[PDB]
């Protein structure tokens, strides 16, 4: 996925799971949350981007 | 598989880099020194933050003095830039009348569907060949030349016979009254050959 | 307005007539008379108007920009051989075998008529330019017509047409196109560059800037790339000797 | 040409278009090799294929209907006759495309025949003002002008 | 138009020795007034003109010309017809 | 499918102040003299 | 017309079955400087019908960019992208079509050259994945290896 498209789609997906209150819900800025999660998963070597 | 080939070519890059080392004397000394230093570098714990930002005893060369703090170099915000621009959100509506007459004339163009309907009806009631002049007298055209062209067009579309050498004329007044005389090809519009054809 | 058109006829030869025979989609015989004051041509798209225009330019230039109106400066799909073959876009060839195609135009200056002509024919089923046989006609004689030339060709080969020219006053004919074009240019006292510009006008279309207008439409380039190539080669010989 | 033929994928192929019988494999048409140079047929063919491709691109996978229905077009109609232009509009509507047609004040009649609305634009020197109308309001304004 | 008129005039001639000019797709990409100005410029240069059009700008051509040639095609065959008009 | 019917346009091109288009979802054209602001 | 300090606006709108979508933009200059980088941009995306270019321009004149992004955060059904790539990514997400779709749309919008069919495809229809640079890299690697051999 191109990174911008990936992060936008991720911020869309995470919004669906705000209904899943049992785990973290971003109160104010879902886009920041998606960007942070992409950074984190790159940090864990789950996703490598080139 | 292309991804692996990229790594192989990359490695060949460094192989090529290390092939060419027939250094001059001074180049050779500095090359020894640099290779030693780089080998020493690998063993440092790069990932740690504090290792990377530690100072080194390298001497200062190329030193530049700058930013001499003379108070007389001070300048201050000047507020002459406050020229305001109005926010003209008003609707800059149009004026239909100003539009040129040519626009309306094109807006008055010949309608082919209505013309086809009217011509077919007239020829059906007339149940005989009807020349262009006879059609003009039987049906006063608005865009005279446009209807002439479209009538010859249906004629050719239906295969109706036309002779161009022998001629015939029809007079018509235009939108401003000025009269004209046409020279036209002899032919007869036949209704049956026309209704059988589709039009658009 | 159109009164100045007659003044142009006094100042110049203005062209108002056409004779055609088996050109493109115009099968059999067809003809057109045109008003001295100016004229229009019309019809449904893809019916043969640009075909007629190309018919006109075939008589006037060694090579025109066929259907240049459609392309906008790009290569023409068509050419003389396709028009004389009655190509229609791929039975699609109306004239596959030994056939003929005649085209002519007429003019007038101060009541004096001048008619150009071109008798074309394939003596073979192959459609190469070599197989493309032709004869070109320049006429100051009103009595010489494309129908007369077609009849004479029907009587026999080009020798009957050249013999007809010898027998006929105020007529010239040329189985070689460039001779006919030179005759036409000499008559009108202007070089072929004027006809090339006319053909550019025949398909005048888009561009991108004022500079492009001049550079492409107005002027003829004659860039010196051949001169540079020969200079480079001679200098390479000089470099050999110097080495 | 050779470099593109080698290293550029699409140039390795020649594109051809044909007209097919609805009920059978029968085919009589081919736009390839010799374009035919038709001054009206090439335009309609190109606009039609372009509209179809553009619709396919515009339609999210699975759906046969474009999600962004709007398209922009131009004087391809001017190169086209009335009948072929009507074919163009019919094809455009059938592919699920709503469209906007721009023209410099001509070919009004077929637009009125196969479109509902229009917008007018002005030039009053170095300025331009534009208003949205229905065909009937424009017709009534024309009638008002014709009276006086 | 200027360049073609100037080229077509022999040396020193203020008017051409060949005044005919062809224009296929005469005004496909222009408005009515612009085409009228084009014909006016042609008048300034004193050139006989020929315009081709797939049934557009009939208003302008009718206002500015005096004859027409009809083009039609049935299948693979095409034919023409001649038409004219004059002011009384 | 979504259909474009608006253009609110301000200080753009030869359009001083505010302007507005109402394209129609039923099939529309936009028209103006050569050099009027269509393109 | 507006050589000096100015503000510019654009706002298209579309609907499907009574639901609005509105593409927006703002382009203002703080001075006469007209270089491409001098242009201060702020894209906008909103489906809330109440949002209009008129409202955005009013908010701009009242405050500025600092107020504009604050308006987006305080508002609902509205977004602002201080860069274009993010804006177009969002838009492509909403319309669920690749960038090739929009690019082909624009290519077709002004298609007047309108030449033979083979050029229609290669130029407009098909996305571009040519292989010139990759062949150059292959040649470079082969030449390096030949250098080793020599
Ligand atoms: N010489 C030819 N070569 C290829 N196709 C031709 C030729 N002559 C006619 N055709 C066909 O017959 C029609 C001729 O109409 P044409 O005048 O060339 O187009 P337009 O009127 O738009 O300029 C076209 O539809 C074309 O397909
Ligand atoms: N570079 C430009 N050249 C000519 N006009 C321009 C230019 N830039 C802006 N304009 C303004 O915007 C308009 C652009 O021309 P336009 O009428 O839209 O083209 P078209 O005639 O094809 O519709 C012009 O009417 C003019 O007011």
């Amino acid at each position: 996925i191109p990174l911008e498209e990936a992060i936008q789609s991720l911020s869309s997906i995470l919004i669906e799971h705000v209904s899943q209150e049992q785990y973290d819900i971003n109160q104010d800025n879902p886009f920041l949350q998606a960007s942070r999660e992409l950074r984190e998963w790159i940090k864990r070597r789950l996703i490598v981007e080139r | 598989s292309q991804t692996v080939l990229q790594a192989r070519a990359r490695s060949e890059r460094d192989v090529r880099g290390f092939m060419k080392t027939g250094l001059a004397a001074e180049h050779h000394r500095v090359g020894h020194l640099l290779n030693e230093f780089l080998n020493l570098a690998l063993k440092l714990d790069w990932q740690r933050q504090m290792i990377r930002k530690q100072e080194v005893p390298l001497p200062a060369v190329g030193v530049a003095v700058t930013g001499i703090p003379a108070i007389e170099r001070l300048r201050f915000k000047e507020v002459d830039d406050e020229a305001e621009q109005t926010l003209d959100l008003s609707n800059h509506a149009a004026d239909l009348t100003q539009i040129g007459d040519d626009f309306w004339d094109a807006f008055n163009g010949l309608d082919r569907e209505v013309l086809i309907q009217q011509t077919l009806q007239l020829l059906a009631k007339e149940n005989r060949p009807v020349g262009l002049a006879e059609l003009a007298e039987l049906l006063p055209p608005a865009h005279d030349l446009e209807t002439f062209a479209v009538w010859i067009g249906m004629a050719r579309e239906a295969g109706i016979e036309v002779i161009d050498s022998q001629r015939e004329f029809a007079e018509l007044s235009d939108g401003e009254g000025r009269r004209w005389r046409f020279n036209l090809p002899t032919t007869g519009l036949e209704s049956q050959a026309l209704m059988d054809i589709d039009w658009e | 307005m159109n009164q100045v058109s007659g003044l142009a006829g006094k100042e110049s030869f203005i062209l108002t007539r056409i004779e055609l025979f088996n050109w493109g989609g115009f099968h059999g015989l067809h003809q057109a008379a045109i008003h001295q004051d100016g004229t229009a041509v019309i019809g449904p798209t893809g019916s043969g108007k640009t075909t007629l225009v190309d018919a006109l330019m075939t008589l006037l230039l060694a090579n025109p920009r066929y259907n240049l109106a459609s392309t906008g400066g790009h290569e023409s799909d068509r050419d003389l051989i396709s028009y004389v073959r009655g190509v229609s876009g791929p039975s699609h060839i109306a004239r596959p075998g030994k056939t003929v195609t005649g085209i002519a135009a007429t003019l007038e200056r101060e009541g004096k008529q001048v008619r150009l002509g071109a008798l074309l024919w394939f003596d073979s089923t192959s459609s190469s330019v070599t197989d493309m046989k032709r004869l070109w006609l320049f006429s100051d004689n009103p009595g010489q017509t494309l129908e007369h030339w077609l009849n004479v060709y029907h009587e026999g080969g080009t020798r009957l047409l050249r013999q007809m020219e010898k027998e006929a006053i105020g007529l010239w004919t040329y189985p070689n196109k460039k001779q006919y074009l030179a005759r036409l240019r000499d008559f009108f006292e202007v070089g072929e560059n004027a006809f090339t510009l006319l053909n550019r006008a025949a398909g005048l279309k888009q561009l991108n800037s004022i500079d492009e207008i001049f550079r492409e439409l107005v002027l003829d380039d004659h860039s010196a790339f051949d001169r540079a190539a020969e200079v480079a080669n001679s200098f390479d010989g000089l470099t050999e000797i110097h080495q | 040409l050779g470099a593109k033929a080698l290293l550029d994928p699409r140039f390795r192929l020649e594109f051809a278009v044909s007209v097919m019988d609805r009920q059978s494999g029968n085919v009589i048409e081919s736009r390839t090799g010799s374009q035919g140079g038709s001054g009206g047929e090439k335009e309609i063919i190109a606009s039609y294929v372009l509209t179809a491709s553009l619709s396919y691109a515009l339609s999210p996978a699975g759906s046969r209907y474009p999600l962004f229905g709007t398209i922009i077009l131009d004087e391809a109609f001017s190169r086209s006759s009335h009948a072929v232009a009507g074919r163009i509009i019919a094809a455009l509507r059938e592919f699920g495309l709503h469209a906007v047609f721009i023209t410099p004040n001509k070919e009004m009649r077929l637009l009125r025949d196969h479109t509902r609305s229009a917008i007018v634009v002005h030039r009053r020197g170095q300025n331009s003002n534009m208003a949205s109308l229905s065909w009937e309001e424009l017709e009534r304004h024309y009638q008002r002008r014709g009276n006086a």
